[PDB]
């Protein structure tokens, strides 16, 4: 109206002075990640697992295999997490690492009870499922992970590949999980366990995926985030993910770590990236400003990804006209309703990162398509407020 | 979690009158709540949806002008009121809440707590 | 204007009570699937091969070989594609099942008529190119693959891995696929077809995409979808795809399925997903509510994937205020132009998963925007009506 | 107002004479690209490097060695760069003709200084490094590429496979590139030079992905892209890209080309395709326009994607109602901002065409969801001046 | 499939007039239709555009206040009326079609159907 | 590239007044100017932005009403004028500039142009 310290943009005639505003905008600030209210919130997998971690349950630890609750949003702190100890394992040499962000992203993630292989009768027979005491079960003695049998063949002699086959264990629509590996030692060693002193070649198959590996005989690198005992050999871990009804093919030789109880998960969990441990509550869990509880419907700094009952990003501090038609359009302009942003669940950090760039990109157009359309809203509201 | 209740079904001859609810504990400032219903032999279909915190309605053309929904956060209940029931309403109501806002007001994946279900039956 | 039970929103004024309105919005019903009017609509790949499936066609069927016409807007309805009988193949080892699907992508297919190789001259000559009365030709008899020559060696010794390139042997500007595989059977079979008993493994580049593969000798699956003939054996069956002007490498052994004739396609055909068979005619195809005829510019109801004469989803029932220039305003915002979304048409749902979300990812959001945009259209018009 | 030649459309009112108008589209005419305006343009990799191309550069040609500026807004020219000779190399096998493309998107690159592999000293020694006239350095002599070290054994016998892992040898927070290929030649010489006549196989690990490969032995194409020299046999050359503290492994038979010095690269380079060489400057950088000078905020024709001071595309000749009203929102019609589109840096054309054909249809999506909205608020702002 | 052929062409002298048409048959109510002409050397260039359901019309700049296009579904044709030529519009002008909205008005790639070409020269 | 220079620092009483100086060489038409500002023991924050050539001000919640942010081609430079300081404004603040509008006015990653940093202090 008159002459007055406070401006306001009109979508026709620019800048006009008003006597008054009622903001609009306000920026955070970081803080703590809180439980997010109304929804409970997945932070570590197994919270009920003591002196364990997220590869620890994923592997299936002796002494730490517990029932994981289910979860419709979850936090994932760790792009590389690591194991508490148990036999050492080349984690860089393959995409192990990523499995429990990947169990992160299913809703319902629970452990088969039978064996989806009887390991005594796997070709190559007759099987001794060895065992090791790097990490310990309940009573004090040898173990070893639940998702593997350590089989050393009775018969010494070197085979030809051979091949299994991994057939769907569990209820359908539920994606299975078979986590499986091989085990390599230095010469003199695997002469006496397995009766050759030659490389050994393994392969897999699952949905038109393959991968193959190579073992190493010699020089290992210094044993990493293991129980600390002397072993001069380490194993080679991976994992296949088999979808509705599809069964997976497995070849292999010498040294074999089949598999015994797989994951099978179904559902879809909100997935975004924070940190540990969560502290309190809070309305809306931002990717960069922590636990926030919304008090405005729009906020301006960095934007990021969030989830729960969130405000909207804007680029500019936005303002509304003041001095019942200011308090009729605060309402609607404050009920815009807009689908939040998270990860793709399924994109992996370390193997897919083109997509991710491409998620990013499509996140920031987003917000910039989102930010002015809300300027123009506000535009046309304080428009018609001030006529 | 929530918990979803539905109470106040029975049999009602046609042309008469019927009121439903719907018991929600633990919905923040956010939520959605629906109701549904499927008749024998066929999915389930979008009859209202009013919103937790403003009260906005969203009534589908095949129930609109007869059925009404709102909601009462003092006493944490939800009602569906019917008017002018025809013999094609005979169905099995569920009641349907989701925690925020998601892609749509319509179909069952955008919502996530879902409740047991009561009988209508409408004959002369 | 006055007290009546027709209500309306407006941008700034919220609501208000008017004297009539014109329904935009409609919820449509499930129903078949109809040919799309002014287009022709791919279904089957093949429609005057009788006795056929897509897999069929694409692999080469001995007794349904024929021109495939040429169309701009296809239909998929089986996501997982089986063959109607011939020789056994372990069809779930490879990706060979989203042939029919990568084919359906593109608008001109076609098989070529000259071999990329001649058989006879390949390395590990002298070849004699075996054959199986498992699925016959024209006249009762023995018959193979149009795409495929089992090459069975004169002379049976075991052979280091050989190399064969497959060049560029279609018009510029035209994808060439590749089909290739090999056979495996029994211990004492192999022994008298081969000279060896040992597993062979394969391996193939194009484009950088490398695949690797080792054969099974011993206990097969039961045969599946073929012609009942009781056989031992059992193929193995893969694909490769070469751009313009690029060729292919292939290593193998004993045992392979050499490459006759390929094929080469271009254009982009718009791929959406239903079901078969197709009944009458429809302005729209709608991934879920079938075969629709456009009555009115908006809809309500599950967003899906459309081609063709479609309306545009909105989520809420808009009216119309009412009661010349309600008249002007309806036919602009009937008149609004949005293209239309389907699938990728390269992305397979077995092998592109993460891809495949970010589409339905990007799918929802635009449906948001669009819906946004839409209403705000309608808050704008029918403010203007009521002034 | 009254009755004039000249038309404007407007968002309620729909068609109205006005006695003038303001256009505010363009449609520009294709011309070569210039220098960006402000920013440094990247157009060949090392523009003081004489007589070679950014294949010659990527792979170390010995007589072309530079320092590479550091550029924000880089140029792509060749889809499929070619060598402009050296010993030659077997291309199309693999995924290195992408490398330069892929330096292309960094802003900083740059070549470590010392070796991140002592040659002598891996694993199948005593080895002696040999080398080949056919691309020589400073002085004229024997020489080779800088970033590899063909090892030929000085005991010849036949060796089983053998591993060896490349360490983080640069600055934490850069990209590292290792470069490493394999050397084959006809039967005899192989024979004399390795001491076996079979073909080697090799593989590589690096973040999850794995790649396999096998040497040919006998007839090989012909030579192209080299400097003339008749040579028996030629070489397959791959790179891998290691992130932030990674290592990769690398397993190997006779006729290894070890890594010596590698490519660790930072930062994020714009990258948009077009043609050689830069003539003169241009505010703007259109994909297929051109070098534009930005002269109207908005512009009609073929959209694509542009970096700098660009227009935005519309898809009609929009029109500004005429006859300090119209001066004032003139300027806010030209000052709304929109963020530019750009390819994404590390999807490369050869290996990844499903992630580019989803970014093509986001780009048509924004365009336009970008053009309606512009379309909006013209009819907005002069319906505002009519009223 | 639809067919497209273009008569009316030939020699005029410059300042004339001259009138091109199109015969479209299959069209349905959601088409679109442009003319496009390709001088000797070059590639086509954009010229008029038509909506064959509401008619609204979309001139390239270099054509404007001397062409026109309309389309008459009755007889299933579509015009192109040129006023005052010019040396520079000697081309062979093309008819084409598509059957939807595609990404943009402007370019070959949006537009499917292709008529056979007629030629129009202007000389004194 | 471009260079940035930052003048005027000092020590000041809280109650007084200070401007800084920034000179930039090589901004065109499109550019955006920025200060930032780092207290000991924190990350730096946004302060205040223009528009090289509108003129459009931004300016963060914590230094409005009191800072104000101006720009002079002619002499290509930017000035940042402070009024009524308070000690909890003590830190060392940064000229940034990048040559095209990016995703958002606030944060480092947009803007590219860095400029070496000037010392503020505030005690009585
Ligand atoms: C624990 O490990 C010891 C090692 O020998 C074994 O004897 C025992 O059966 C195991 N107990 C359980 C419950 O796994
Ligand atoms: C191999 O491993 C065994 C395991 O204890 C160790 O004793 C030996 O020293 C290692 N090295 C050799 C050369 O055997
Ligand atoms: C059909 O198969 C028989 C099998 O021996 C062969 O002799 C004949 O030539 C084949 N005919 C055609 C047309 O392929
Ligand atoms: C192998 O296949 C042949 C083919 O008929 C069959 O006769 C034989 O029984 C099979 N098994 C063995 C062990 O030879
Ligand atoms: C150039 O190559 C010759 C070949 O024998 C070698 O002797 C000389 O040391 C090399 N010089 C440089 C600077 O690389
Ligand atoms: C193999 O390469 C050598 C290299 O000069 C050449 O002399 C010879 O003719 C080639 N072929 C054979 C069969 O050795």
């Amino acid at each position: 109206s008159s002459n007055s310290p406070h401006v306001v943009k009109t979508a026709t005639q620019g800048e006009v002075n008003v006597t008054g505003v009622i903001p609009l905008t306000t920026t955070p600030t970081k803080s703590h990640f809180a439980n997010l209210k109304g929804t409970e919130t997945r932070g570590k997998l197994c919270p009920k697992c003591l002196n364990c971690t997220d590869l620890d349950v994923a592997l299936g630890r002796p002494k730490c295999t517990g029932k994981i609750p289910s979860a419709r949003v979850s936090i994932l702190h760790e792009v590389r997490p690591v194991t508490s100890g148990c036999f050492p394992i080349m984690h860089d040499r393959t995409k192990i690492r990523q499995l429990p962000n990947l169990l992160r992203g299913y809703e319902h993630v629970r452990l088969s009870t039978h064996n989806v292989i009887n390991a005594e009768d796997a070709p190559g027979r007759p099987y001794e499922i060895g065992t090791s005491g790097s990490c310990p079960n309940i009573t004090n003695g040898n173990g070893f992970f639940a998702t593997m049998a350590w089989a050393v063949p009775k018969n010494k002699t070197a085979t030809n590949p051979l091949t299994i086959e991994v057939p769907y264990i569990c209820t359908e629509g539920e994606d299975q999980i078979t986590v499986w590996g091989f085990h390599s030692d230095n010469e003199t060693q695997m002469a006496k366990l397995y009766g050759d002193s030659k490389p050994q070649k393994f392969t897999s198959s699952a949905n038109g995926v393959t991968t193959h590996y190579v073992s190493q005989i010699g020089g290992f690198p210094n044993q990493t985030e293991d129980g600390g005992l002397p072993q001069s050999g380490r194993i080679v871990v991976d994992y296949m993910v088999q979808k509705s009804g599809k069964t997976g093919t497995i070849t292999y030789q010498r040294g074999i770590l089949l598999p015994q109880k797989v994951w099978c998960a179904s559902g879809r969990s909100k997935v975004i990236k924070g940190s540990l441990p969560l502290i309190g509550e809070a309305d809306c869990l931002h990717e960069k400003y922590g636990g926030l509880n919304k008090s405005k419907p729009y906020y301006t700094g960095e934007h990021a990804k969030a989830i729960g009952n969130c405000p909207i990003w804007v680029k500019t501090p936005l303002k509304l006209a003041n001095g019942n038609k200011i308090t009729k359009n605060l309402n609607s302009l404050s009920e815009l309703e807009v689908k939040n942003l998270q990860r793709l669940s399924g994109a992996m950090d370390e193997l897919h990162n083109e997509i991710l760039e491409l998620d990013e990109k499509v996140d920031d157009l987003r917000a910039d398509t989102i930010s002015s359309q809300i300027e123009l809203a506000v535009l046309l509201s304080n428009e018609g407020i001030i006529n | 979690d929530v918990q979803l209740v539905e109470s106040g079904g029975g049999l009602v001859q046609p042309g008469g009158s019927l009121r439903l609810s719907c018991a929600a504990s633990g919905l923040v400032d956010s939520a959605n709540v629906a109701w549904f219903r499927q008749a024998p032999g066929k999915e389930r279909e979008f009859v209202a949806a009013v919103k937790w915190r403003s009260g906005s309605t969203i009534y589908a053309d095949s129930v609109e002008g007869r059925f009404t929904i709102s909601r009462d956060n003092a006493k944490s209940t939800v009602y569906l009121q019917m008017n002018s029931l025809r013999p094609e309403d005979t169905a099995v109501y569920y009641c349907a809440a989701n925690q925020w806002y998601s892609g749509g007001y319509y179909g069952e994946k955008n919502y996530d707590y879902w409740g047991q279900g009561t009988l209508v039956t409408v004959s002369s």
